[PDB]
RNA sequence: GUUCGCGAAGUAACCCUUCGUGGACAUUUGGUCAAUUUGAAACAAUACAGAGAUGAUCAGCAGUUCCCCUGCAUAAGGAUGAACCGUUUUACAAAGAGAUUUA
């Protein structure tokens, strides 16, 4: 469906066309679904029309939370430490194709290459054991029996070791405050009044 | 002949209802029988108050 | 946008940037014996290439009978140079053009940033490395050079340069062009 | 698309000087180049009075008129215009001149 | 291909989603392509897609390192005010450019602790949770939009347009129903004729 | 009405011999080929293995007031089309009737909203006004240019020799043909005479008839041939001075034949129309001279 | 038989020496939706057929054969159809077999499959019309496809007659000299609608000719439904073989009420 | 040279010298209009010849 | 092809291989749609016309339309969006005079 100059595209065009007022759909699907820091590539679901009209990303992206909070605590760490020893930290330039060029296609291009290395604290083994076989997986611990239900990826449990190492590396994002007495009239009562 | 009716599946890309447009009819009236104005008779006279 | 527009007008910016380089080739040759070129070679530029502020190439390519040693990459107004850093035979320039505010308008500041970046990067095609980089700043009239000399130049190219921003035609038409569309005069 | 345009776009091989040179000799073979009686729309200053059919351009009435630039050339040099007018009843074209010296309009055929 | 069924092959349509004309436009041709906001915010919405896409393209290709990418799409989602120009066709978006923008100092004075102003803080989970949010109450409306407007294409507009009254228009109304009632009562009071 | 509306109207032919009939039902599928107004498309296919999709082509108000089916549009009874049956109708009630359509769409919208019958709708879906009307068909079968110089042309007609075994020619000269008599009607004729049958394909005669000169010409390939045609063909008229002719014998029709011995080619018989007619009021004379 | 049953069809275009989709450039922009193009004016747009059809040669059994196709193949008559034997329509000349089976469908529908229309075209071209059982072509445009040779008044009728004599049976051919145009009608409409594609932008030259490297560069001739035959002569004909249908259909029709009772 | 027919201004503009325009026919009559339209068929085509 | 049987041959000794033969497992896709001229996009351009109420120049709202266009729009634009600006004869009678009939 690049050059639809045939009679046989007629209906495929106005499929295209009726696929615009679901494209903001696409969008949020696609744009949710995004690849973490601490992620080189990410497979995705899809669901396509059979026209090659409209591409949704058929997932959604749930996550462990204590889980979630020390990947990115990881990894902010890791870019404090990045742009502490960076003699010159280069910001790429925006927009990052010219608007002549086409999108370059997947295949010819990108499938092809090895694709680098991401965002990933170096884990010391003696004091984080229990995360460092299973922190930046895409979805962590996805086929462990004990730990997840299951694929479907729902209902975790964890064991305190695990738990209190996820505790540690959060550090930085965490909420660092365990009195209810702090938010005395700070609170979302007092913020009413 | 006895002949099942069913309905197609419809792509939900393409425009379902492809014979509509927006167009505009004019009707033919339907006089089959006339009315009757079944006024009264006639307190007629009139001046040139009017 | 519409003064704009009416200033920049009949393709001048590209007209100014050609006028620059070819300015510069006019004062190569003149001292051509004390630097020792071969040739002083203007490139043939993109006509796109002048108004382009993602990516530039070299304009003007300096080719050595021997070769030159050229110091760090310095200022314009630089003091000294330690010229023991690399030996190289060829050398190019680069006129940038840019029209400031009231917040970006420092020089020194643009050229240095443009040319860190622009040797750093893949796609800016230069033919050698050890190149200077003269950034004009159209809306303030101000130039500054940063790139590592050889030798003689750098008081050769600020006396040069002296002479350019005020005697430029195509600068000429360009203060003229804001002076009508200012309605400025200068009585005495 | 918008009064105000920032950007047209150009094809991606293009340029403007080579341009300059191309479009040049093409503005001698048009139609539209050669034809230059300027077309104006304006107010005549001065009421009329038609010749074949006797209308009446009241006072000062809107018409599209064609302006020409004048061979002639008031004094040594001061631009001086011809302008024509339609009639509304007939097909009739009535001439201006204007005077620079003597600031009203003197007037010619057809009215 | 909206573009070109409502023949308006003189707008270019560029792969970065930007709407350029080819050529200086007759008025009649002004009128015509005088888009509307649900193209145009379509429009932007796109733009924004590729925007971040195009990054993890760059990244994916080698020339841009994962410190970059991550930085690079918190420039992104920062800057959006500046990259895409999406609040001139729905401007509520001011919220969610002034949630990124007031996000971004949250951020950067606890990365930047202990650390000079530089471009590398690739801190991007917040700004990408307000266009998430922004793009979940915009799926109701550009489907009721982009829904319209497709079905004009197919369809054509409704004859039967009636006009609500009006500040406009309230005026010339008041003076129809003031003479269809003095109509009325002077042609009860005739005796024939 | 939009949700109480007719059942379609199709043939029995259309819907063919099986019993039970998958039809697809669509609420607004295309518009009508006669109103250009939307409908409810069906469409179906006679048996489960078939290869056409039978759709219904008009509206069911365009079907009612023509009486005829949607998909293949013959008279709902009798099975004909409109143009035969209103001209069968017009032989009994001795006045055209006739149904007439708009050339214009918003008259194509008006004619179809309207509860009339149209044309023969009025005698057919009334099965005791058409019956009577077929009795009043049986009644009916119980009744069951002379200033032109063509001299440079008719020396190439042969027009002086005749038609027997001895020469043999590929071609031949057809006179006497009627402004009817088809030229597929005369190769059949030929071709039934030989046994030659699906003569198209092998190309063995090719026949130029004019229709304005009434007169024309039949190419063998294959001499032999010549010679089956001479000998298939018994009756011959002979002219009071001699020269036989053969004769060719469609239906009710007499041609008479005449070995060329050349190939005559097209515009043997003329080059221009206003010719060509005096060419068939030259003949006209010597098939009265040849008769009588 | 020995022409069309004994061989297969024979693949007429590669798939690759097919024409282009898109249209010679009469325009500025081509235009996606509408496979057109668009600004600038709008030049000329008919251009000789590259493609012809040898009807002894391309003829034979194909896929739609088998299947008990109806329909003929469009591509065929254009001499244009890259499928050959593996197509799903017919590639040989109608004959009484063949419009035997269309009987019950040529009423709404032409032997192509395409579905006719309510009344003709403003030029009387394209598919036809339900409401006129038409027979009869107006070949017209003959000077395009002569490539202006002058040839003559009668040696144009020969090729019109060599031409269409082998796509189907012909009731009679008409040329006219003055108009400068012809009418052929066929014995059967399936022949008609047949040789209208087949026909359509074509070149009546012959390789014996001069200008057969040429034959290109022409226009094309016109191949059109025709309208009535306004001298009465032919008007006369018109009613009565429409008398002699109306008998043969009043014996049919009979039948039935004798069968109902 | 045939008479050239006004262009259409826009898609359903409508021939009035094509069809009846919008033919509103009489209401059905007891009084039997039979001779009657053949004398004026008769007449009219008699006036357009 | 798989699986359960039954039979025959060979290796066997009841197991393996071969081919005969009953079962079971699995069961009717797709098309409203064919690939350039002949079944229907439009715009630009050339030429001509030239722009509501008035004396002249301007703001506009509406209305009726078997015109619509842009817009997401029931908001608002489209020249006050356009078209209007022409054509124009009988429910027809009463009274009171001079020529022409008639028979
Ligand atoms: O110039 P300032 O007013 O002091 O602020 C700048 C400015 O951000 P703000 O103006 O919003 O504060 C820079 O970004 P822009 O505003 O130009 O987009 C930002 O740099 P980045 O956006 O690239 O991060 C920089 O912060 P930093 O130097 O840490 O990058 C920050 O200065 P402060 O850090 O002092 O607020
Ligand atoms: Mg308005
Ligand atoms: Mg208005
Ligand atoms: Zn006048
Ligand atoms: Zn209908
Ligand atoms: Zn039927
Ligand atoms: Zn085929």
């Amino acid at each position: 469906h690049s050059d639809m100059a045939s009679k046989m595209y007629n209906t495929d065009k106005k499929a295209f066309l009726g696929a615009l007022k679901y494209l903001p759909h696409a969008i949020l699907k696609l744009l949710e679904n995004m690849p973490h820091p601490w992620e080189q590539a990410k497979e995705v679901k899809v669901l396509y029309h059979t026209s090659g009209a409209i591409t949704f990303v058929n997932e959604t992206p749930r996550v462990i939370e204590p889980v979630y909070t020390a990947q990115w605590s990881a990894t902010w760490i890791a870019m404090r430490r990045e742009k502490r020893d960076r003699t010159h930290f280069k910001r790429m330039r925006f927009p990052p194709f010219d608007d002549d060029e086409p999108p370059l296609s997947y295949e010819q291009h990108i499938e092809n290459i090895e694709p680098l290395d991401p965002i990933n604290l170096p884990l010391d083994s003696q004091d984080d054991e229990y995360v460092k076989d299973w922190l930046y997986d895409s979805r962590p611990l996805e086929e462990d029996s004990k730990k997840v239900n299951g694929t479907s990826y729902k209902k975790w449990s964890f064991d305190l070791p695990e738990m209190s190492n996820l505790y540690r590396l959060s550090t930085p994002l965490r909420d660092e405050v365990t009195d209810k007495n702090y938010y005395y009239l700070f609170d979302k009562k007092s913020f009413f009044n | 002949h006895h002949i099942e009716v069913v309905s197609k599946q419809m792509d939900p890309l393409l425009p379902r209802f492809v014979g509509k447009k927006a167009r505009k009819v004019v009707a033919p009236t339907e006089n089959d029988e006339v009315v009757p104005v079944l006024h009264m008779d006639g307190g007629e006279a009139d001046p040139n108050e009017w | 946008k519409i003064s704009l527009i009416q200033i920049f007008r009949a393709h001048l910016w590209q007209k100014i940037h050609e006028s620059i380089v070819f300015d510069i080739c006019q004062i190569l040759d003149g001292e051509l014996d004390v630097l020792q070129i071969e040739s002083v070679t203007k490139e043939t530029v993109h006509p796109r290439k002048s108004y382009k502020m993602n990516s530039s190439a070299a304009d003007i390519t300096m080719e050595s009978v021997h070769e030159w040693e050229v110091s760090k990459p310095s200022l314009l107004h630089e003091t000294n140079d330690s010229f023991k850093g690399l030996i190289t035979n060829k050398m190019w320039f680069d006129v940038q053009l840019r029209y400031g505010d009231y917040d970006s308008h420092d020089i020194s500041r643009y050229v240095r940033a443009k040319f860190l970046d622009y040797t750093t990067d893949n796609v800016s095609m230069y033919p050698s490395p050890t190149g200077v980089m003269i950034g004009i700043d159209l809306a303030y009239n101000m130039y500054d050079a940063y790139g590592n000399w050889f030798n003689g130049l750098k008081p050769l190219i600020q006396n040069s340069m002296r002479t350019i921003m005020k005697a430029n035609p195509a600068l000429y038409v360009l203060r003229e062009r804001i002076r009508k569309g200012l309605q400025i005069y200068q009585s005495s | 698309s918008e009064r105000k345009a920032i950007n047209k776009y150009y094809p991606p091989d293009y340029n403007p000087l080579e341009a300059e040179k191309l479009s040049r000799k093409m503005a001698k073979k048009l139609k539209t180049m050669n034809k230059s009686h300027a077309s104006i729309r304006l107010m005549t200053p001065f009421s009329m009075r038609c010749l074949e059919c006797n209308e009446y351009i009241p006072k000062s009435r809107k018409f599209n008129g064609k302006k020409e630039l004048l061979k002639e050339k008031y004094l040594d040099s001061i631009k001086i215009y011809r302008l024509t007018i339609s009639c509304p009843r007939c097909a009739n074209s009535i001439a201006f001149r204007t005077d620079p010296g003597n600031s009203d309009y003197v007037m010619e055929v057809g009215g | 291909l909206l573009i070109h069924r409502k023949g308006l092959t003189y707008l270019h349509l560029d792969y970065n989603f930007n709407l350029k004309p080819t050529k200086t436009l007759t008025t009649k041709e002004r009128k015509k392509s005088r888009l509307g906001n649900s193209f145009h915010l379509m429009r932007e919405l796109l733009k924004m897609m590729k925007l971040i896409v195009d990054t993890h393209v760059q990244f994916r290709l080698g020339n841009v390192d994962a410190f970059q990418l991550a930085d690079g799409i918190h420039y992104i989602l920062n800057h959006i005010g500046q990259l895409t120009g999406i609040y001139r066709y729905k401007y509520k978006v001011m919220h969610q450019i002034r949630a990124c923008k007031d996000l971004k100092h949250i951020i950067y004075y606890k990365f930047n602790k202990n650390l000079g102003k530089g471009p590398g803080c690739g801190f991007w989970q917040p700004a990408w949770r307000v266009w998430l949010n922004f793009l979940r109450g915009t799926i109701p409306l550009l489907e009721r939009y982009i829904g319209n407007l497709i079905t004009r294409q197919f369809e054509g507009r409704s004859n039967e347009i009636v006009k609500t009254t009006t500040k406009q228009r309230l005026d010339a109304y008041y003076d129809l129903e003031l003479r269809n009632s003095v109509m009325d009562d002077i042609l009860e009071m005739m005796p024939e004729s | 009405d939009e949700i109480n509306e007719p059942p379609p109207n199709i043939c029995e032919q259309c819907l063919g011999d099986e019993a039970n009939i998958r039809m697809t039902k669509i609420p607004q599928g295309s518009e009508c080929k006669i109103c250009t107004l939307p409908f409810t498309l069906y469409h179906f296919k006679t048996s489960k293995r078939s290869n056409n999709i039978i759709k219904t082509l008009i509206c069911v108000r365009c079907a009612t007031q023509r009486n005829i089916c949607q998909c293949c549009m013959l008279d709902s009874r009798w099975h004909i089309p409109i143009q035969l049956r209103d001209h069968l109708i017009s032989l009994v009630n001795e006045e055209n009737v006739m149904t007439e359509e708009a050339k214009n769409d918003m008259m194509k919208r008006f004619l179809s909203l309207k509860n009339v019958k149209l044309g023969g709708a009025q005698i057919t879906s009334d099965p005791s006004e058409a019956d009577n009307i077929v009795d009043k068909l049986k009644n009916i079968l119980l009744r069951a240019y002379a200033s032109v110089d063509i001299s440079h042309i008719l020396k190439k007609l042969p027009l002086n020799e005749s038609f027997l075994k001895n020469p043999s020619t590929k071609s031949f000269f057809l006179y006497n043909i009627d402004a009817s008599i088809p030229e597929w009607k005369i190769t059949d004729t030929v071709s039934q005479l030989l046994g030659i049958k699906k003569w198209k394909d092998g190309n063995s005669l090719s026949l130029i008839v004019n229709h304005k000169a009434k007169c024309g010409g039949l190419r063998f390939q294959s001499s032999e041939l010549g010679e089956r045609f001479v000998s298939k063909i018994s009756e011959t008229l002979v002219t009071p001075k001699g020269l036989k002719r053969g004769v060719l014998l469609i239906d009710r029709f007499r041609i008479f034949i005449i070995p060329w011995s050349s190939g005559f080619s097209a515009a043997s018989f003329g080059t221009n129309t206003a010719e060509n007619i005096k060419l068939s009021l030259s003949l006209n004379k010597l098939i009265q001279l040849e008769l009588g | 038989m020995t022409s069309w049953r004994d061989k297969s069809a024979k693949v007429q275009v590669k798939e690759s020496e097919l024409p282009s989709s898109i249209p010679a450039q009469t325009g500025l922009t081509f235009n996606i939706w509408y496979n057109k193009w668009s600004q600038g004016f709008a030049g000329n747009t008919r251009f000789v057929s590259p493609f012809a059809l040898q009807p002894q040669l391309h003829s034979g059994k194909t896929r739609g054969d088998n299947d008990g196709q109806l329909f003929f193949c469009l591509f065929f008559a254009k001499g244009m159809c890259c499928l050959g034997p593996k197509c799903e329509y017919l590639h040989h000349i109608p004959d009484e077999e063949d419009i035997g089976k269309l009987a019950l469908r040529t009423e709404v529908l032409d032997c192509f499959g395409r579905e006719k229309f309510a009344d003709y075209r403003e030029d009387m071209g394209g598919i036809g019309s339900f409401r006129k059982k038409n027979k009869t072509l107006y070949v017209g445009g003959i000077d395009g496809a002569l490539n202006s040779k002058h040839l003559k008044p009668a040696q144009i009728e020969s090729r019109i007659r060599f031409v269409f004599s082998r796509l189907g049976d012909i009731d009679r051919i008409r040329y006219v000299e003055s108009k400068n145009c012809g009418f052929v009608k066929f014995k059967y409409q399936a022949n008609a609608e047949f040789a209208k594609e087949a026909m359509s932008n074509q070149t009546l030259l012959l390789p014996s000719d001069k200008e057969w490297d040429d034959r290109r560069e022409g226009t094309g001739l016109l191949v059109k439904w025709a309208n009535e035959d306004p001298d009465p002569a032919a008007q006369k004909r018109l009613q009565e073989e429409l008398k002699l249908e109306s008998l043969n259909m009043m014996v049919h029709l009979i039948n039935n009420n004798t069968n109902s009772a | 040279v045939a008479i050239k027919k006004p262009k259409k201004k826009y898609g359903t503009d409508i021939d009035y010298n094509e069809d009846i325009v919008y033919e509103q026919a009489p209401m059905p009559g007891i009084y039997d209009t039979s001779t009657e339209d053949r004398q004026i068929k008769k007449k009219f085509e008699q006036f357009e010849r």
